[PDB]
């Protein structure tokens, strides 16, 4: 009876929480590849500036 | 001298950190135990409206 919607409820709150996570890793991702962007054109830019 | 080289200000240190370590074990094990979701169990699907009603 009421134990199938505890049921549902609990499938729900776990796929909530491991979409929740996986934002989070997405997220940190996105900074990552942010972030090796800018250090690539940086890189490129003090090559053009002379060093090594 | 003596007494201040037997229990040094680090012993103090340790015993301190170990006491409030353990302090915070015990109340996560005693509130673990006392989680209101048990005696509760199921709750209502309606959420309140039934007992809304009857208060």
């Amino acid at each position: 009876n009421w134990l199938f919607g505890k049921k549902r409820k609990e499938d729900a709150d776990a796929l909530a929480t491991l979409k929740g996570q996986q934002n989070r890793l997405q997220a940190e991702a996105r900074n990552l590849e942010r972030q090796s962007d800018e250090q690539k054109i940086l890189a490129s830019k003090m090559l053009k500036a002379g060093n090594k | 001298g003596e007494k201040i080289k037997t229990v040094s200000p680090e012993r103090t240190e340790r015993v301190m950190d170990s006491v409030m370590e353990q302090r915070d074990q015990i109340e996560m094990m005693t509130e673990a135990l006392s989680d209101p979701s048990l005696s509760e169990g199921i709750l209502d699907f309606e959420d309140d409206a039934a007992i809304d009603e009857q208060l």
